[PDB]
């Protein structure tokens, strides 16, 4: 749909506030937040395979983040 | 007076050599600009006019399916033909349905199967474009004078209004009591325009990124179409349903009203309803004081009594403004005011209505000053009635530094470069600083367009861990700064 | 004969000691049966009601604003507070806006401000749930009768209707000629009622999870209100505009039915208009062929001339079908049909349409049979007028064991720990895979719930990688083969 | 919006054509494509951010790939 | 003895327990057959039919364009629109024009532009399918009864012909006073008409593989058209020019059938005008010749004079013929026939027209007979009047060796697989090496599909470069033994 | 064109003449040749690359003649 690429980062933003800038704020942290506790199964999966995947803990971290994100978004 | 009583004012002092300031006015913000013997202007961008718009391209959010047609194909004997097919304006589609004795084929294969219906639009999204040509301006200006209703006036009463056009690069208003006063203004540097579009659905507007607007997917129309039926991409605006592989169908997908609202996140709305009305973006001009004047120069001191018929009232900008009346002889005089410390030596405070006159006997003036932080105090009048008034300012001069460098950097970030000449007076430092943000910007933008917010954080801590975990100090240094950078960007991104 | 023309039809061989087999029917399949003594028989899910919904939720998809209203106290003075402001039916929101005496206030600050509008829906979705208990499966049994029309029929009268409900799980049918039939189902463990919401758009119906339909994020009624006007999530429908900071407002975010067509991909659509109809599911039913006997396995060989009155011809299985007529005597005989190699000395296939016979004279049969890959003869009648048919198979025992595997896979990823019921006779190797199934399946789904296909393609390709190299070698193996079957689940999703 | 968790993972899913299955079946790639194309400019600091942060070459591909698959994503 | 003087004759002699041999029938090729106390026949496969064809894809070979509209739009703003872009039936393009002031639009820059046409065909050629069971094969059998006109008669006067049809697996031909001929042919893995396309362009026509003709790049309709307008890609045949970036035009590229003459070169042609019927393949089939005695075995035997009407005459097999007429009495007698040495002590000959008799006394008899290498006496009658008459063979027996095998290789080549079925009788060698065969052509059609001849002799090259200069011993054996069968195979085909 | 793309290794041919197979049997080979008579310049600069990877006279050779009949053949 539309709706799966917003206007967000087109740069052409002024001290105006934007259409939905309030409301779309947080709605994507909300929407990961609410998928991962109605999912708790895949966010165990995903921070084992960060583990094991990442050397350091600056890779696990950063990997588990991003595939924490990305999982309900390429839904 | 008009910005007395706006938060996002701004104060500009000084002028050049050649008595010129250059500023930027932004839509929702105004600016303050005094300068020694100066009448000390108010300046606010309160409209933005698109005319003569070309509409680029046309889109289908509501759509209906009419004339619903199929025809199958037996197996191995290719695939099946409708005249509907030869008609752009019916969506067909292709797909494979078992077939056998029982629906009625000699062969036992996947069968080929078409279905068509006809596409017929109910809702458009027109997006237009405009040249940077008719691009009209309105600017007001308003001297401070503290006449009586002007304190926060923002109908435009005592003030002139000035459209800025690409027509003419000058723009002469005649303040009268005040001189003329002369903008050199910028309309084509201002909104990228012919970058962008216009886009109109249903009775709203808003100003949206032009690429962004042509990789919608919808169906969409050439935009010098007429006839308004051959819809392109029509596809992503209907399904087709195979479930079994026994029979294929057509819906038209329901109404993008709401899908267009979510997809319109990030981008200002416009007024396009009567005249593509925009109240968003800013505008660069250079000011000319040449010709200004002080009302009041060439009148006495009021030597009369004065009255406070407003009390003092602190504005959100560390000034204050007050009201008095002239109760005395000589009307037409130059009020006496002063800030000065408790002990009465020192002149402390900055006067923001610069010369201070009592045009007529019973009307009440009223004068902003900018007292120093802590115990100032204020004297109106001569010594035998004189006003003897106290004041205390809550701040300090770190915490103005602290806000003052928040509000530059804050400043920077709305405006790209076009930050560096906001109060600039000629400058080479100031060129150098421009120039450097220039090719820096650039390399950001680049690397930096189409991304949310969260994602600019996660690079900015990503990017300043790498720096602190950097081996070279020049290298780990410039990469806190650029990280550090982004995650500021970040947190005042999307407003 | 009901089964002849469907690309997803099953074969189930033989039967247990007790003469029945398990078998699992999906709408969109049909399933034959065959043993020793039986005849052959076509079965069908052609149907599943869900009667007395009851509806949980009213979600909003198109609402309007009528009355709004506003206030605003003043900067230093607090929150405003409107009378709709505790009406349920209006959605309010509060905001800050610049204060000064130009606006009438006399304090130069934030005041805030709240604006109120009435919250009127125009369109909605009704989730109705029905309880488990209200479910009717309608299965046809046709028997491999070998009627001229039988071949691919679906509505004729040669097949038998049976209704299954959870408290009637254990019907029986009369196929006339070939005794009775009884199944024995589970429909309390089909689709899994309880925890799916039947959601109807204007007039489209979908069939989703009732945790994904409570979590919706649009306006929702409780479901049981006739008046409405207490909407809950009112404002995932509003949008508060304050810019700048001189007014705010509310508008509607526009028609929300193209947005909820698209969140409803990978939720099979279903029929809610004339009753709640779901051509989707499974069935697994326990089949008792105890009562089930042969049509005229008394009869004489017919000892007469047939002719083709409609060619050969190989369905999509690797079965073919032909009809011929009987110009003899003794009409109600056995059909002497044989599929042998060319100089007739070998059995090569076998006969689907088991007891070929004619019962009219002039009434043509038509009979399937399942010849072998290469070469074969099938011979009809006797010597005076045999009729010797060739025929040749492209396919190979390498590929249909390729295809049977691949089959058999495809059930286990769409039945998942189902698929082991589908054609068991007991044992114990089958239970003990349907122990282990249900184990890792549980596993699996707890690890995978919520996953689109891409991201369990990049999570199998990572466990695949992980695996491939590991140090322990059991290790590496569990993980290369979880990985695997990963990656197939992954390829074979959203169907 | 609602259009944001599209009953993807859901179970439940038969042996028979989902809603729009044919289009969700790629949208979402199409979309990452279009987007890499608009933005190449994130793409090389993301292939960058990558291969500074992972040391084996499988944790930088899956880095950049995680990366890229959120950036449009966070919308 | 229709087939003497083909220089495509094979013979094929004895026959199993059973009586029963196996021969494949070529167009081109003809079979005699010879068994102990049987008569040799001749077998010649004259004609395949193809009936009731499916048109499967037509193709455009020559088109005109009329109706050429173009539309322009501004730079930088939109696609032009033209009204029969609606229309399928118009080939259009989109392309960039310069524009500017002289052009007529108000800025400068790249414009788009988009060209229309009309797309009539003119000239088109059809493909039609044929299902295999539709297909029916005419053999020609004439027994060799030394007829007057019977050497090389392709009238068939004396001959009877059997139509093969998959209908019916046997094939009866009653030979008048040789009994009757039973063959059980397979006319479904001869041709396999499932992959092949009859193609005809304009009173020629062709035998093509079906994927070929499907992706041939020329505009097309489905068969199922009826209509002859909605062309599917007409852009193959059509040509946009924008020359220097103005004023593009479109034109037709001219009649594609000399090209398609090109494209059709490795096809071999078939007639499509009178019944689509072609004379080109094999049919594989079982000869039974348990019915089948000799004619004229009552009579006595000739008491009379022969003189020579027509002298000998070597065959391009080894065979020779010879036309005689009887002079005496007792018409209907036997021919006393031997090919003797100079000594008559020994019989050397083999008469291959068995019981050579008289009928009538006034019609010559023509005499098939196989003399040995070197010298050999035809000796014709009784002592009185008893002809003698010398020949001489000119060849070889190691040399016919290598002959026959140069005759089965290039079969081997011809036919694949299918040359173990000729001659051949029920064998295990033959079972075998049959096997064998089918899975080397199944590897060695799937690796050389699709490659000229004389890319299969460098690869042969290469292949038996690679063995010969191989440490292995096993392995350069193999990849010599390919590499040569490869070059033999690129040496003897293309024709 | 149809032109290319001919009927020729289509595994249908039988014991009896194609459409154009005495022909077609021998012009690839003459267009090369008359290819190579009008441009000596690209058969040298082919023979050269050929030697320059070599490391065999047989992957010389090889290289040369595809290279050369490749040349003719190429759009
Ligand atoms: C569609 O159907 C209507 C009848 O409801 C008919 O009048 C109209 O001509 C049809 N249009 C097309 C393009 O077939
Ligand atoms: C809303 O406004 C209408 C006027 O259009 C009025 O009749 C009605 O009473 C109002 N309802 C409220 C304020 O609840
Ligand atoms: C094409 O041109 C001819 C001649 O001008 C005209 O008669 C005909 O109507 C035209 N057809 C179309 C479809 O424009």
């Amino acid at each position: 749909s539309v709706a799966l690429v917003p206007h967000v980062g087109m740069g052409l933003e002024t001290r105006t506030e934007t259409w939905m800038s309030s409301e779309g704020a947080w709605k994507h942290a909300q929407r990961i937040e609410t998928w991962v506790l109605r999912h708790p199964g895949f966010t165990i999966m995903a921070a084992i395979l960060a583990y094991t995947i990442g050397t350091t803990y600056f890779q696990r971290v950063l990997i588990f983040i991003l595939l924490t994100a990305v999982a309900p978004s390429m839904t | 007076m008009r910005c007395i009583g706006i938060s996002n004012r701004d104060f500009v002092e000084g002028v050049s050599g050649g008595s010129w300031v250059d500023i930027v006015l932004e839509h929702g913000s105004c600016v303050t600009t005094m300068a020694k013997n100066k009448p000390t202007l108010d300046f606010e961008l309160i409209k933005t006019e698109a005319k003569h718009p070309a509409t680029l391209r046309k889109y289908c959010i509501e759509a209906k399916l009419t004339n619903t047609t199929t025809a199958s194909r037996c197996p191995t004997q290719g695939e099946p033909s409708l005249n509907e097919e030869q008609d752009k304006r019916f969506v067909c589609k292709h797909s494979m349905v078992d077939r056998g004795w029982g629906n009625g084929c000699g062969l036992f294969g996947k069968g080929g199967i078409v279905t068509c219906a006809m596409f017929t639009c109910k809702k458009n999204m027109e997006g237009k474009i405009v040249q940077p040509e008719n691009l009209e301006y309105t600017i007001v200006i308003t001297p401070h004078s503290g006449e009586e209703n002007a304190v926060g006036q923002d109908t435009g009463k005592h003030g002139k209004e000035i459209k800025v056009t690409p027509q003419s690069s000058i723009t002469e208003a005649e303040l009268t009591g005040y001189g003329t006063v002369t903008m050199e203004c910028s309309p084509r540097t201002g909104l990228d325009f012919n970058e962008m579009v216009l886009l109109q659905m249903e009775n709203k507007a808003w100003l949206v990124h032009r690429q962004w607007f042509l990789d919608l997917p919808l169906p969409w129309l050439p935009g010098a179409d007429t006839q308004g039926s051959n819809w392109i991409q029509k596809e992503t605006l209907v399904t087709f349903k195979n479930p079994h592989a026994k029979k294929q169908d057509v819906v038209v997908l329901g109404s993008q009203e709401g899908a267009m609202h979510t997809a319109l996140t990030g981008a200002t709305e416009i007024q396009m309803s009567s005249g593509n009305l925009l109240f968003t973006g800013h505008l660069k001009c250079r000011l000319r004081m040449d010709k200004l004047q002080l009302k009041g120069m060439s009148y006495s001191m009021c030597t009369g009594k004065f009255k406070v018929v407003k009390e003092i009232a602190e504005t959100q900008h560390g000034t204050i403004v007050i009201r008095v009346q002239y109760e005395g002889d000589g009307s037409p005089c130059k009020i006496p005011f002063e800030i000065m410390d408790l002990e009465k030596r020192h002149v402390l405070g900055r006067l923001i209505t610069v010369n201070p006159i009592v045009t007529e006997k019973d009307s009440p003036v009223n004068i902003e000053a900018e007292p120093p932080f802590g115990d100032s105090y204020i004297i109106i009048g001569v010594e035998p009635g004189q006003l003897k008034l106290s004041w205390f300012k809550k701040g300090s001069s770190i915490g103005q530094m602290f806000e003052t460098t928040m509000r530059g950097a804050k400043r920077m970030a709305i405006l790209g470069d076009t930050a560096w000449d906001f109060g600039s007076l000629g400058g080479v430092f100031t060129s150098i600083g421009k120039a450097l943000h220039q090719v820096f910007g650039a390399i950001y933008g680049a690397a930096f367009s189409g991304v949310s917010w969260t994602m600019k954080i996660l690079i900015g801590v990503v990017i300043t861990w790498i720096g602190m975990n950097s081996r070279s100090t020049s290298l780990s240094v410039s990469l806190v700064l650029v990280g550090v950078v982004t995650l500021y960007l970040g947190v005042m991104v999307q407003a």
